[PDB]
């Protein structure tokens, strides 16, 4: 029985966070490190949606234009100032 | 004053020697794959090589 990829809902708007930048907290809770204009890292809890590609679709908690703080998990403890790179 | 310097004197284990080599350790964040780490190395390497 051949592999059948069957097209589906084709989500109109998907929050796709590189599964790099996706760090759950608390237990099983996606914590995105996206740093706002203050450039003081603030990890904003969310729930990554089903895993896809290398990234997480996340149904909630994040918005468009959010700069994901993805790497730098050492130089960034929460609240610290940060200079973005994308 | 003999007793004066004996105490002011910071003590060590042993003199460290430059041995012709050393090591640099690489740890990434959690859940991170080797490719991530790997890129770090050529960065590491490229520092050394260059």
């Amino acid at each position: 029985f051949v592999r059948a990829r069957l097209e589906e809902g084709l989500n109109p708007n998907a929050i796709l966070v590189p599964q790099q930048g996706v760090t759950r907290t608390p237990r099983g809770d996606a914590t995105v490190l996206v740093v706002g204009a203050d450039d003081k890292v603030e990890t904003r809890p969310i729930v990554a949606s089903q895993a896809i590609g290398d990234k997480w679709l996340v149904t909630e908690g994040l918005k468009a234009g959010d700069r994901v703080v993805i790497s730098g998990l050492q130089k960034v403890r929460p609240g610290v100032q940060v200079k973005a790179q994308e | 004053g003999m007793a004066y310097l004996f105490v002011r004197l910071p003590s060590s284990f042993l003199p460290d020697e430059d041995q012709g080599v050393f090591m640099t350790m690489v740890q990434l964040p959690a859940g991170a794959t080797q490719e991530r780490t790997q890129k770090v190395l050529n960065e590491v390497t490229h520092y050394y090589l260059t």
